[PDB]
């Protein structure tokens, strides 16, 4: 195995914390520039949720690649490459809630 | 003195007060200088025309020429100030004190 | 690349416009906006090729 | 050796003038204007978002 | 009855501008192996009216970032100044006969420039700002050479009164006397009217629409009308200055016909140039005027100052 | 009302001065300066100075052009200020307009106002002269004497302008 | 007064046209329609940020040359003097000084940009 | 303007109080975040960002993780600001 | 009723002005744009009919979606449509614009521009011939001719 950027999990965690800092400070600027109607707390909660989604990763290379992708997304947001549609896609506003209980899935459709 | 002289001298007074009361930008104070020059042109022209001082109808044009010279000097200084500080704000001309 | 089937396994199209648009930045250095329009014209980029 | 003799509390913090010249206060003073040349631009061929 | 005269000058000029749009579209099309508008009306005659109705029945949008006051004031200034400049022109008799009509026209042309700059700044759009700055550069390039050429030519007139140009050119056109100044003046008029090859402010190919990118419906129609009216007025000024016409005082219609035909020819030349040549870069335009036109204009101004003295041809002041 | 065109124009002049002197963003101050230049041209033309007034308008029209470009380059701000965007600018504008209105009504009503000099409310038409200039424009003949009488003024002004070009070049060298 | 009447008439026509353009048409103004135009994508910064003028020197020199334009306009009436020798000498002096200024700026790389 | 150690402690405690996740009652100078307050690693990063904002000096990543005690934050701030 | 007659005639005038002067915006995504240029070419010159290409969305009246609309380009297309003043009409040219065409099952293609913006006339073909596009534009003109805005205003 050849390390992408970090030879051990602790170094990757350090990189992840740096990326989280960058996003946390960028969130208010994003709300201001993109004229988003979400609050800063809401965007930072979404940032935490996106970070938490991949909290199960235990391999340093996967974490490093995830940090790279997050940095690319942050660069997109810091510039105006991503539009308000792209920024608000993280909040699935249009999509209706999907029930997760067995009975609701049984009622709604054949999907497992 | 007719009232037009009153109005033009009032305009000069207002421009002088504007120049002496800076706010942030230097361009605005250079515009107040140019306004003072315009008021002076109008006063001189009115006097010279009412008194039929024929050989003095050129004095306003020389006044305008040197007013534009002054304006050019002001802008050429403002450009250097902006380059050295990034803005035309007067608060940056603070290195020299007393 | 063919796997011996009736459908290609991989088809990669090398578009001449790709590298020219990549070099557009180097070409544009030291020029103005109209020069940039002219340089875009010179490399004859059809973006169907570039984007594929 | 101070900037002013009989210095006050506030002036005491103030440093003396430089010997030769003042240091350049160059800090993001110039921000290049960023323009979306395309896609809708007539010269962008319709599908080029040239960020200049 | 002076109000009737003002309306007679204004209304027909606007209709002339409208039909100039049709003429341009057809002339460019035929020079491009095409037929200009012909479907709408016989030989396309009613196309202008349809365009005006469409524009004035189209929603006008006020940009969110715009400064509304200047945004609205600019088209009003452009159109009013465009109509005003027509007043002093002798055709053959001027509506307003001024001792210094030429300087009046120069000042009014200077004032009209602010309409473009104010429109571009108020729009609060990057392309509009770029167009406004291009207009600033264009005025910087052309104003001095325009003034010097006009002074050099008018030295033979002996005054800045437009009417006296007819008397000066009674026996010959002034183009014969000052054909180089005439060439530089024609190019400078092209520059002042922001016409190709100096169509930099709008610059559709390079700037989506330039200063008017954020203008729609009526305000854009007003800007277009001002542009075309300025084209016609400047060409009429050239016709008066250089291509003089015979005036029989008992029959002014002859002079009016000759003048109108010459102005039509010059406007057609404008469209011809727009079709033929490509567009200059504003750096190149400024360089052309300052490095090439300005020195020759200075030399020719010296020449025209000296020539009446050395040839004992100083024109009458009155 | 046409008996006092001069007074109306002078009041417009003072209002333009109160506009560009309250120091809005250089754009609107330039608007004020342009308006004041036009009104001053009107006044000088009413007094018989057509050439001078037109020259002022032409020169200030060009001058404010360079000012506008410079503003968009150096004196620029993200939220440019109008006379109703700050309490200081609006305070200055209102104070200037009120001071005008004060002196205007004071002199118009009172026969002889005396602020710092003594001003008579009689219309400007009174002072005008009854003589005839014949086949001549006295302003034009006087302005043309700069080349026949004012050789010294021509020398000084030409040198000043050449040295001004040199001075601008040196001041903008920037080492 | 004729000039005043003509100016009023033209300005009133333009203002009436603006009124008819902003009141005759139907409007459905919404935020996205009135947003700034940046060729389809949204603007990055403002259009009120500084826009560097690469031709500043030429603009200041333009002011200084417009002064000379003002000084030279009386020439048509000047040719009516009896001292045509002095008038010609001074007019050529002014024009040669303008030429000298242009030449100096040109040779000193002042008419170039940036 | 002497930058007292107790003023630094007051500012740190105010910043910690503002953070909602920390319960005000059990907040203490010796209350370690991870165990005493139950906040997670990203929570500690956010609190460190708040502290660096309040005191205006940037805390590097290595130093920040050595934290998790408000007293530790106070002492590190004193060390950076040369207090006592 | 006389009021009905006046409304009908004024509506006729407005519709005639709008259909006679149709200014498409300079928007071409893909190969279909080339056929659009050939329509602008001398053989089928659209300027005869009053159709003049104008770049600025605010100075345009019709958007012709010529070419495939990728998921990346769709927000820009919607922005340009929104910034276009009304009355505004959309013409979808080519199979790619109409329903996705050759790239219907691609991840990066919007399966029709109808999903993003309302469409008035669909011109079939891949690429549609310039004569077909001219036919579609004339069909849009007839559709404008059939509009009854003022009559509906009077009746409402
Ligand atoms: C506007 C809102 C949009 C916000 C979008 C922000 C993003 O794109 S998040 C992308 C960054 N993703 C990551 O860094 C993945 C980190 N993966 C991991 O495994 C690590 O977090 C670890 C190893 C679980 C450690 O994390 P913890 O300290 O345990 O927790
Ligand atoms: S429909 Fe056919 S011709 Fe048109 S863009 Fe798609 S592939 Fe090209």
């Amino acid at each position: 195995v050849k390390p992408i950027f970090s030879r051990d999990m602790n170094e990757a965690k350090r990189r992840v914390r740096e990326l989280y800092r960058a996003w946390y400070r960028e969130v208010p600027n994003t709300v201001h520039l993109f004229q988003l109607d979400i609050s800063v707390k809401q965007g930072r909660d979404k940032v935490r949720e996106m970070f938490m989604k991949n909290a199960h990763v235990t391999d340093p290379r996967v974490v490093d690649l995830l940090v790279i992708k997050g940095k690319m997304e942050l660069e997109e947001t810091i510039n105006v490459w991503k539009q308000r549609t792209h920024i608000m896609r993280f909040f699935h506003e249009t999509e209706a809630p999907r029930p997760t209980d067995f009975l609701s899935k049984f009622y709604v459709g054949h999907d497992p | 003195m007719p009232l037009v002289y009153m109005n033009i001298i009032m305009a000069f007074a207002i421009a002088l007060a504007g120049l002496l009361m800076y706010r942030s930008h230097l361009m605005s104070s250079l515009l107040c200088l140019e306004g003072m020059m315009l008021s002076l042109f109008i006063m001189s022209t009115l006097i010279i025309l009412n008194t039929h001082f024929t050989l003095a109808n050129m004095m306003p044009i020389i006044l305008l020429v040197f007013a534009a010279c002054e304006a050019a000097l002001g802008l050429s200084l403002l450009v250097m100030v902006s380059n050295t500080y990034g803005t035309d704000y007067v608060q940056n001309l603070n290195l020299l004190q007393c | 690349v063919s796997d011996g089937s009736s459908r290609p396994y991989r088809c990669k199209i090398k578009a001449p416009g790709f590298a020219h648009l990549a070099g557009l930045d180097k070409m544009s250095k030291g020029h103005m906006l109209a020069d940039v329009v002219a340089i875009i014209g010179t490399q004859d980029i059809v973006f169907g090729e570039v984007d594929r | 050796g101070g900037a002013v003799m009989y210095p006050t509390k506030e002036t005491a913090h103030w440093k003396p003038p430089p010997w030769n010249d003042v240091d350049p206060p160059k800090d993001t003073l110039v921000s290049n204007l960023t323009l979306n040349f395309g896609p809708q631009h007539p010269a962008a061929h319709g599908v080029l978002r040239l960020v200049m | 009855m002076f109000m009737i005269n003002i309306l007679s000058l204004i209304i027909p000029i606007l209709l002339a501008v409208a039909f100039l749009t049709l003429v341009e579209r057809k002339v460019l099309g035929y020079m491009q192996l095409r037929k200009g508008p012909n479907v709408v009306g016989p030989y396309g005659l009613l196309q202008p009216i349809a365009d005006a109705l469409k524009l004035f029945t189209k929603e006008p949008l006020r940009p969110a970032t715009s400064s509304i006051s200047m945004f609205i004031i600019a088209p009003i200034l452009a159109l009013s100044l465009a109509l005003t400049m027509w007043v002093p022109l002798p055709m053959p008799y001027p509506l307003i006969n001024m001792n210094l009509g030429v300087l009046f026209m120069l000042a009014m042309s200077s004032l009209a420039v602010y309409s473009i700059l104010w429109s571009g700044w108020a729009s609060n759009s990057k392309y509009a700002l770029i167009g406004a700055l291009r207009a600033v550069a264009q005025t910087i390039s052309y104003e001095v050479t325009l003034a010097i050429i006009l002074l050099s030519v008018l030295l033979m007139n002996g005054s800045y009164t437009l009417s006296t140009l007819i008397t000066t050119q009674e026996h010959i056109w002034m183009i014969f006397t000052s054909w180089p100044l005439a060439m530089m003046w024609f190019i400078s008029t092209l520059a002042e009217t922001n016409r190709a090859p100096f169509d930099l402010t709008e610059g559709e190919s390079e700037l989506v629409s330039g200063f008017n990118v954020e203008y729609a419906a009526g305000p854009f129609a007003m800007f277009f009308m001002a542009e075309y009216a300025n084209i016609i007025m400047m060409n009429a000024f050239t016709a008066i200055l250089f291509l003089g016409a015979s005036h029989d005082p008992h029959t002014p219609e002859l002079y009016t016909i000759n003048f109108v035909l010459k102005t039509l020819a010059l406007t057609i030349t404008f469209l011809w140039i727009r079709a033929s040549y490509p567009r200059f870069r504003y750096d190149q335009l400024m360089h052309l005027l300052w490095k090439s036109f300005l020195p020759l204009t200075l030399a020719l101004c010296m020449w025209h100052i000296s020539l009446p003295i050395m040839t004992a041809s100083i024109p009458p002041q009155s | 009302m046409t008996m006092y065109i001069a007074f109306i124009l002078s009041t417009i002049f003072v209002i333009g001065f109160v506009g560009f002197s309250s120091k809005p963003s250089p754009i609107y101050g330039g608007l004020g300066l342009i308006v004041s230049g036009g009104v001053g041209c009107g006044i000088v033309l009413n007094f018989g100075g057509s050439f001078l007034g037109l020259m002022v308008f032409l020169i200030y029209l060009g001058g404010m052009l360079v000012v506008f470009g410079y503003t968009t380059a150096m004196a620029t701000e993200m939220y440019p200020e109008v006379w109703v965007s700050n309490k200081t600018v609006f305070g200055a504008f209102v104070s200037g307009l009120m001071m005008e209105f004060c002196m205007v009504y004071y002199a118009l009503k009172e026969e002889e106002v005396e602020i710092i000099f003594k001003f008579n409310g009689l219309g400007d038409w009174v002072i005008y002269d009854t003589g005839d200039s014949g086949f001549f424009s006295e302003e034009a003949m006087g302005i043309a004497a700069l080349y026949s009488y004012g050789t010294w003024l021509v020398i000084v002004t030409g040198w000043s302008l050449l040295i001004g070009v040199v001075v601008i070049m040196e001041i903008t060298r920037g080492n | 007064m004729n000039i005043m009447l003509t100016l009023l008439t033209n300005v009133t026509l333009a203002s009436l046209l603006v009124l008819i353009a902003f009141w005759l048409p139907q409007l459905n103004a919404y935020s996205e329609k009135t947003s700034p135009y940046e060729c389809g994508f949204d603007p990055m910064g403002s259009a009120r940020l500084p826009f560097s003028m690469k031709f500043f020197l030429v603009a200041i020199t333009f002011l200084l040359f417009d002064l000379e334009i003002a000084l030279l306009l009386p020439l048509p009436w000047a040719s009516q003097t009896n001292n045509l020798k002095t008038m010609l000498t001074m007019a050529l002096f002014l024009l040669i000084l303008l030429a000298a200024s242009l030449a100096y700026e040109w040779t000193q790389k002042g008419l170039e940009w940036a | 303007p002497p930058l007292t150690l107790e003023a630094i402690k007051d500012r740190v405690l105010y910043v910690l109080k503002l953070y909602d996740k920390i319960d005000p009652e059990k907040l203490s100078v010796n209350s370690h975040f991870m165990k005493d307050l139950g906040l997670d690693s990203l929570d500690q990063v956010e609190i460190i960002m708040a502290m660096e904002d309040e005191f205006g000096f940037e805390i590097p990543d290595i130093d920040a993780e050595k934290l998790m005690c408000p007293q530790e934050i106070v002492d590190y701030i004193a060390d950076k600001k040369d207090v006592y | 009723s006389r009021g009905e007659y006046v409304v009908a005639k004024l509506d006729d005038l407005v519709n005639w002005a709008r259909r006679s002067s149709l200014w498409p915006m300079t928007f071409g995504l893909a190969c279909c744009a080339v056929e659009m240029m050939h329509m602008a070419a001398p053989r089928y010159d659209m300027d005869r009919f009053g159709v003049v290409f104008r770049a600025s969305p605010r100075q345009s009246d019709v958007m012709i979606v010529a070419g495939t609309l990728t998921n990346k380009m769709a927000p820009a297309l919607r922005k340009v449509y929104d910034q276009m003043p009304e009355p505004r009409y959309v013409v979808s040219m080519g199979s790619c614009a109409n329903g996705g065409g050759y790239y219907h099952y691609s991840y990066s293609v919007v399966r029709g521009c109808d999903r993003i913006v309302p469409v008035d006339i669909y011109v079939p073909g891949c690429p549609p011939t310039a004569e077909a596009l001219l036919y579609g534009i004339l069909q849009l003109q007839r559709k404008i001719k059939r509009e009854k805005r003022l009559r509906i205003w009077y009746r409402r």
